[PDB]
């Protein structure tokens, strides 16, 4: 418990549950003297879990294009900033394989299929496995706990041989990238929005001139 | 009558949930899928029932009288145009008329109907020969050779529960059809097989979204 | 320390009790006997501490009915924001909003009523409006029905999420006690969280949204080709080509040469002649040291950290020699008790609208609204009534804490106390000053109109007479005209125009505002305005003090808060409950609230308000007569009451006629009144008698036993109706006056 | 939902309704024949 910035009431709850518990909480959430709804911390565990797989997903991916464009073979069709892709109208748009607005619904539905099946797991966990799906009913009983499903069809490779250790350092892992990878993207998207020029480009930048030392300017511009 | 209680057998309109204990799903096309608990007490439940078999059956040849014109007007011989715009067609009399003779035969047989639903059995047509006995009734599937003549709806082509279950949900489908092409021809100006064949051509950008 | 403590599920959305009428009353719940059940019922819905003895379940409940009441108000602004959209002529009016009179309201073509959609210019009709919201909506740059259209969905939206916070939040997850009782951390937010991040919030909805758009309309463009909002944040270069200083992104504030920034925050105060309002840049740089005040003040009490102050940490040390032990426990009276603060609340609620009606005129904040003369008017004087009314429940309230929740054994204080202990030495000061301020400033205009019809003009109290001048005021209204010289450099004008120095401002042939001087009328209005004060006070107070225990009624406290009498013994004991107290002073707050309003009607329109010819000269609407004819009562009923009431009583068959036919309904309830409050109960239960007799008598007579309204119901719908008809005579008499003639 | 129907029995939302479907008729009868003042049919 590696104490940075923690306080008292971070301590009545955080007593160590989460892997690698490191003891920093100044505002004490989910003080258990009346159990907040979806302030859990079990949901807790889980949200940080849940955000930082998605920010790794995310900070390679909004990332992959543009950067791949430099001296790679992804053709430059596509050298576009992720704050340039389309997502941003004020910044850019793409001729697609479909119009923008009926193509946001339909991957929304998609999502919402898939997280409304985890929700409705973590509510009852493993009670996906009984209703007809038309196969996949036999995998998605998961391993117990909604945080951790493994499951073939999550498990490919096999790891965790056999063994708790292994699973708390790749787990440590997890935790570790998912912080650094929220960072990442929290910075690329703010020098986005005050640089306007995008990462890969900054880093283009950042190699060879160190004078650059944009907080000096703190210019604020679209 | 077959009874389909919770577990396997009841596949739950929403995994993971446990079904309102009212809705023990006895009636074909259940899924235990009333949040609103409407069918609470067993009188309106019926009630509902009967209205939601009725709806289904006119929506069945309400979309049947849509879709079926319009694709022999398309491709067919005869062409049947805008069947929203036929309301207003004009024929060999008035719609007051019409209006009239549809509200009496309508009022006559409905009545007949109602009667039956309030005292079953009290109001049927089923000739008796001597010796040979007729059935019975499930209001909502009268029975006899007069609506059932192929013998369809007794047991043998299917179990009775599996065809109910065919037409309460084919009759939801339908429901669906009728407020789609309705709400359609209120945006659009066009058939329901015109808008098919736009979205066909285009479906990336031929849409609702598509202004 | 402080958490997020709450409970689960107490009780359950079943319609069981909907159908079981007083579910919550053990009596109610019995049966309707008679009739009386009907109005007991209603009578106490929302008595919420009558249906408990703990305070966190009436807790719960007031916090669900809040909620209710939000949901209310986002309904009714969606209704409005909605009726501007699809029925009004907003367009038109923005078009050019000299003379063109703002209507949102048509009416359907059924009955007659088609006269009411009258001419109201820009190729309308529709009923005229006075609520005066197409200022505020050319104030924020709307300029579009789109707007309007998606405000009110959005609108709608809020409203319904309200409703289910509001459900949710008392039958799922009820807050618990120390949730509630936490007051340190609920001012520290309020103070810092709701009023100043909105006030800041909404400086940024001003200075990059409206700012630019309003001064491209008062360069004079049509709204259709000015560019849209966002399209005024997207694109820098429009705000570079009208401010400079606005193309310099962040550097000239953050590294603190704010000077730059002096072109659109800036202090110049007075009005905008180009459209008599407020400069725009001044109301920003209001807004926004407004939302930097509160952001500061914000972080005065300790909540879970280890700095920060405690409610009860600044009391405490308050004891001065006379009172003694100071406020000493006071935190935990006004912890315990809600009705306390719902008086607490509502007497600072009323007293600042009444400030807020007052602030309005004197200085105009909106863009072309002090030449809507109707709008202001109106405004203002509703404004008033509202803050009369709450200043009244807040003494109500404070007499019902006083009955029931006071007790010294546990919820002690010594300030409290000692007030009580000479509680007769504050009443008689106070009654005989009440006394002589009657005196002084009545038997004046007694005198005055007496000597007026005698022959002796000479021996009147005026300017051409025997002279009163109040020279305190003029003082004043001095030093305020020749402060922004040296006191106030930053300024560059008075802060409003109101005061006795400067210039005239005309916008479209009619004046808006111009200096206001003050003559022997106003003395007399003023010491008027001040008695009728006193007096509504003196009622009040004397009820609060008094609901406890009085020198006629030993135990009066153990008889209840709200009871009719004591029986007629010891020589007559009626309308000695604190209830009756309020009753009373209701219609003194009236009185006062119209002579207030009556008086500034007559003095705006006589001094103030007009048209302005195109060399310069000044005809007011009514001539000004104020400093001539507001000094005898008959000349209030000739000069003002009679005549300005012409165009209310020719107004039928015009558009205005809505507006006449209440003026008699208004006098009819108004009589109606005193049927109630003159009468009293056992004549009624005698005829109710005889009916249910004559009824009988055919097998009609109903097992609702048929009963005389009880006493305190009919004082409370003699004086309901009293005050509908009064509001609603003055109501109709402004409204068809102003808006015929202005 | 017996309860609803039971509270919907209640007199005031009954006579609400009443009043509106009455109202309602009136005002129809009053479109259908403006103004209505002699009785010119027999
Ligand atoms: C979605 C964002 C998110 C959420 C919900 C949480 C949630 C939580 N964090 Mg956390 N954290 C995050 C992002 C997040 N973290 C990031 C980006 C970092 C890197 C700076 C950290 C670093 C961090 C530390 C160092 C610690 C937490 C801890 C905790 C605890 C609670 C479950 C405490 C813990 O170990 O969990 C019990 C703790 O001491 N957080
Ligand atoms: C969560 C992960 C994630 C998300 C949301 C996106 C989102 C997007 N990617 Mg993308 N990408 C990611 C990870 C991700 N990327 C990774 C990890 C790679 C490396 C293999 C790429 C490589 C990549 C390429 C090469 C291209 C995109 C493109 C796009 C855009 C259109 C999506 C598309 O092609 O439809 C999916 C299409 C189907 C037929 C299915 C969209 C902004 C396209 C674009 O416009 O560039 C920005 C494009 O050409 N992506
Ligand atoms: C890159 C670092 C990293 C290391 C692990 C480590 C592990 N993951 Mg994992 N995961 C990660 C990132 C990571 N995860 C991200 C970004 C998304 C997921 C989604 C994910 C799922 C959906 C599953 C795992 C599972 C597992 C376990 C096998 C092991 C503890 C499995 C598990 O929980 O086994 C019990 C499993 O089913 N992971
Ligand atoms: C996650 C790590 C990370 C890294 C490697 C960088 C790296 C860099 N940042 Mg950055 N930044 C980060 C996080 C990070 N940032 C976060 C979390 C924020 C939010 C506070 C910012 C906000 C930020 C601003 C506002 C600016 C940078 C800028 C820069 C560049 C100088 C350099 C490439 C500057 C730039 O323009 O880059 C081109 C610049 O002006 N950063
Ligand atoms: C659901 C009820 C319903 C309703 C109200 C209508 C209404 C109508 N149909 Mg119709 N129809 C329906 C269902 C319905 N259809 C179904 C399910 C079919 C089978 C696909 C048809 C097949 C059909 C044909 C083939 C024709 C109509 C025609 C008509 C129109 C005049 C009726 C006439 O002269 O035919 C008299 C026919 C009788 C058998 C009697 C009228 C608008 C006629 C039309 O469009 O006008 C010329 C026409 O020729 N209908
Ligand atoms: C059986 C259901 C069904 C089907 C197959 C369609 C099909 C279609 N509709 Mg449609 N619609 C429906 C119901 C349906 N609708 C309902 C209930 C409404 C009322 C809200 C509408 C209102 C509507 C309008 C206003 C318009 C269309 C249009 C269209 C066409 C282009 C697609 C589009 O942009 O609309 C997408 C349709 C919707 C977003 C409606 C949502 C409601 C449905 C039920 C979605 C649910 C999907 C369904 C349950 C799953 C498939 C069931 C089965 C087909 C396998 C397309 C042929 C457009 C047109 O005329 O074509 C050029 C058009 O302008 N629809
Ligand atoms: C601003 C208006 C307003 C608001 C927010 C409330 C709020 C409330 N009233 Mg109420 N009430 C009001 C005006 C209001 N009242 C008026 C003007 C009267 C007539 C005198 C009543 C008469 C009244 C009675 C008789 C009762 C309430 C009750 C209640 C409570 C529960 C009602 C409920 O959940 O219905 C929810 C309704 C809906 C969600 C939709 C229905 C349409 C709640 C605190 C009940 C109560 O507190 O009992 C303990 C109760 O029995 N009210
Ligand atoms: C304070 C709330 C309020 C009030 C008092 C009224 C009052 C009225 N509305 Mg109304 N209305 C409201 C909110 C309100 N509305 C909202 C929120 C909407 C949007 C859903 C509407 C939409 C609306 C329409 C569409 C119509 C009315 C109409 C009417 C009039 C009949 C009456 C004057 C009618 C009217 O005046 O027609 C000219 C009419 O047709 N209203
Ligand atoms: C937001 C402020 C507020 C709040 C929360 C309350 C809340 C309450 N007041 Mg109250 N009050 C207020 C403002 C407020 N009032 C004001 C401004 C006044 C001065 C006019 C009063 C005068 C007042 C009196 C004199 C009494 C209350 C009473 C009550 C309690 C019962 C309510 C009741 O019987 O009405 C139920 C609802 C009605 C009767 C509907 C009446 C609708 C009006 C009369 C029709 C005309 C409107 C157009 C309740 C706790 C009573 C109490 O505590 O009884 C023991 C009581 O005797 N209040
Ligand atoms: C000036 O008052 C100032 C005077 C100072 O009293 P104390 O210093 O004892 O009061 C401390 C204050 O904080 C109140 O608790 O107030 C009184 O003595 C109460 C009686 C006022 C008498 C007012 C008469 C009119």
């Amino acid at each position: 418990r590696q104490l940075w910035f923690a306080s008292k009431q971070s301590l009545t709850y955080l007593d160590g549950t989460l892997p690698g518990d490191f003891g920093f909480d100044p505002l004490g959430l989910s003080d258990p003297e009346g159990t907040g709804g979806f302030i859990e911390p079990r949901w807790l565990a889980y949200g940080e879990i849940f955000n930082g797989r998605t920010a790794m997903m995310g900070v390679v991916g909004m990332i992959a294009p543009e950067a791949l464009g430099k001296v790679g073979l992804v053709p430059p069709e596509t050298a576009i900033p992720w704050f340039q892709a389309g997502a941003i109208p004020p910044a850019g748009t793409y001729q697609y394989w479909a119009d923008p607005y009926t193509l946001f619904v339909f991957e929304m539905a998609l999502i919402g299929f898939a997280e409304h099946r985890r929700l409705q797991d973590w509510y009852n966990p493993g009670s996906m496995g009984k209703q007809y799906f038309l196969g996949l009913e036999k995998y998605l009983g998961g391993s117990g706990d909604p945080a951790y499903p493994g499951g073939p069809i999550f498990n490919p490779l096999g790891f965790g041989t056999k063994s708790e250790k292994e699973m708390k350092e790749l787990k440590l892992k997890e935790i570790k990238n998912g912080r650094l990878a929220m960072l990442a993207f929290l910075g690329m998207s703010l020098q986005a929005i005050f640089t306007g020029v995008g990462p890969f480009q900054n880093l283009l930048d950042h190699l060879s001139d160190p004078v650059n030392n944009n907080i000096l300017t703190s210019l604020k511009f679209h | 009558t077959v009874c389909e209680p919770l577990g396997p057998d009841r596949p739950v309109w929403f995994p993971g949930t446990a079904p309102p204990p009212w809705l023990d799903g006895s009636l074909p096309g259940d899924f235990g899928f009333d949040p609103l608990g409407f069918g609470s007490e067993p009188e309106s439940l019926r009630w509902f029932a009967q209205a939601e078999l009725m709806h289904g059956r006119w929506a069945m040849l309400a979309v049947a009288g849509i879709l079926i014109p319009e694709i022999l007007q398309k491709w067919g011989f005869m062409e049947e145009f805008s069947w929203y715009t036929a309301g207003e067609r004009e024929y060999f009399a008035d719609p007051w008329t019409l209006f009239v003779t549809q509200m009496a035969l309508m009022g006559w047989v409905e009545g007949r109907r109602w009667m039956d639903y309030l005292n079953p059995g009290s109001v049927d047509i089923e000739p008796r020969f001597p010796n040979r006995k007729n059935p019975t009734p499930d209001v909502g599937y009268p029975g006899g050779l007069w609506f059932d003549w192929g013998n369809w709806g007794r047991g043998s082509p299917e179990p009775v529960m599996v065809l109910r279950t065919k037409e309460i949900k084919n009759g939801r489908l339908a429901m669906l059809a009728f407020v789609g092409f309705w709400f359609q021809v209120v945006y659009t100006g066009q058939g329901p097989l015109d808008n098919l064949f736009a979205h066909l051509a285009d479906p990336g950008h031929c849409n609702i979204f598509s202004a | 320390e402080v958490k997020i403590v709450v409970d689960r599920d107490p009780v359950k959305t079943s319609f069981e009790e909907w159908a079981r009428p007083g579910h919550f009353s053990r009596t109610l719940a019995k049966g309707p006997d008679t009739t009386t059940w009907i109005w007991n019922l209603h009578a106490d819905a929302h008595d919420f501490d009558s249906h408990t003895g703990d305070l966190e379940e009436i807790s719960r409940k007031v916090f669900s009915a809040h909620f209710g009441q939000l949901s209310i108000i986002f309904l009714w602004l969606s209704g409005m924001y909605f009726h501007g959209a699809r029925f009004s002529n907003y367009e038109a009016w923005l078009s050019d909003p000299t003379h063109i009179g703002p209507s949102a309201q048509v009416v359907w073509p059924i009955v007659g009523q088609e006269i009411l959609n009258g001419d109201v210019g820009g190729g309308f009709r529709g009923i005229q409006i006075t609520s005066g919201f197409f200022q505020l909506w050319r104030a924020s740059g709307i300029t579009s029905e789109l707007q309007l259209y998606c405000t009110a969905i959005g609108a709608l939206v809020f409203a319904a999420l309200m409703l289910f916070a509001g459900w949710f939040h008392y039958h799922k997850a009820a807050p618990k006690l120390a949730w509630f009782q936490d007051v340190e951390s609920m001012l520290n937010h309020h103070l810092a969280g709701l009023l100043g991040l909105g006030s800041l919030s909404w400086a940024g909805h001003q200075i990059h949204v409206s700012l630019p758009i309003n001064q491209f309309l008062d360069a004079g463009v049509d709204p259709k080709e000015i560019p849209l909002p966002h399209e005024f944040i997207l694109n820098r270069d429009l705000l570079a080509q009208l401010y400079p200083s606005f193309a310099e992104g962040a550097t000239p504030f953050f590294t603190l040469n704010w000077s730059k920034y002096a072109e659109f925050l800036t202090f110049r105060g007075g009005l905008d002649p180009v459209t008599g309002g407020l400069w725009l840049t001044d109301i920003a740089h209001h807004h926004l040291a407004i939302a930097i005040l509160f952001l500061i003040a914000g972080h005065m009490y300790r909540t879970n950290w280890g700095i920060g102050h405690g409610l009860k940490d600044i009391l405490e040390a308050h004891k001065g020699p006379f009172t003694g032990q100071g406020h000493k426990g006071l935190y935990e009276i006004l912890t315990t008790s809600w009705h306390a603060q719902l008086s607490l609340n509502l007497a600072m609620l009323g007293s600042t609208t009444i400030v807020v009606a007052h602030h309005m005129y004197s200085m105009p904040p909106y863009p072309y609204l002090a030449t809507d003369y109707g709008t202001q008017l109106s405004l203002f004087t509703h404004h008033m009534w509202i803050g009369g009314f709450l200043i009244v429940g807040a003494a109500a309230h404070a007499a019902i804490f006083m009955v029931r929740d006071y007790d010294p054994t546990t919820r002690y204080n010594d300030l409290l106390d000692r007030v009580l202990r000479h509680r007769d030495a504050i009443i008689s000061h106070l009654n005989w000053v009440c006394i002589f301020l009657g005196f002084h400033s009545f038997g004046l205009y007694i005198h005055n109109d007496t000597m007026s019809a005698l022959g002796r003009p000479q021996d009147m109290f005026s300017d051409t007479a025997i002279q009163l001048q109040p020279i305190f005021a003029q003082w004043v209204q001095n030093i305020h005209a020749t402060a922004p010289g040296v006191t106030a450099p930053g300024a560059t004008t008075s802060t409003s125009l109101t005061w006795g120095g400067g210039e005239l401002v005309a916008v479209g042939g009619k004046v808006a505002l111009l200096p206001i001087p003050l003559g022997t009328a106003d003395f007399l209005v003023h010491h008027i305005h001040a008695f009728t004060i006193h007096v509504t006070v003196l009622i009040l107070l004397k009820g609060v003090l008094f609901a406890r225990s009085s020198r006629l009624i030993p135990d009066k406290a153990n008889l209840g808060f709200r009871f009719p009498c004591d029986g007629p013994g010891r020589g007559g004991t009626c309308q000695v409950s604190a209830w009756d107290h309020v009753f009373l002073g209701l219609f003194w707050m009236y009185n006062a609230i119209s002579v207030v309003i009556f008086h500034f009607s007559w003095k705006m329109q006589s001094d103030v308000w007009g048209t302005i010819s195109d060399q310069g000269v000044v005809t007011h609407i009514t001539g000004g007569n104020f400093a001539q004819s507001s000094i005898t009562i008959n000349g209030w009923l000739r000069d003002f009451l009679w005549a300005q009431a012409s165009q209310v009583i020719q107004s039928y068959g015009s558009s205005l006629s809505a507006y006449g036919l209440f003026f008699l309904g208004a006098h009819f309830v108004w009589a109606f009144s005193l049927m109630f409050l003159f009468s009293g109960r056992g004549y009624w239960q005698e005829l109710i008698e005889s009916i249910v007799w004559a009824h009988n008598k055919l097998k009609v007579a109903p097992a609702t036993q048929p009963r005389a309204l009880s006493i305190i119901q009919g004082r409370a719908v003699g004086v309901t109706h009293y005050l509908l008809g009064g509001i609603a005579t003055t109501w109709a008499f402004f409204l068809a006056r102003i808006i015929a003639v202005g | 939902m017996r309860d609803i129907k039971t509270y919907l029995s209640v007199a005031p939302v009954l006579s609400t309704l009443w009043f509106g479907a009455l109202a309602g008729l009136l005002i129809e009868i009053n479109r259908l024949f403006p103004d209505a003042l002699s009785f010119p049919f027999f």
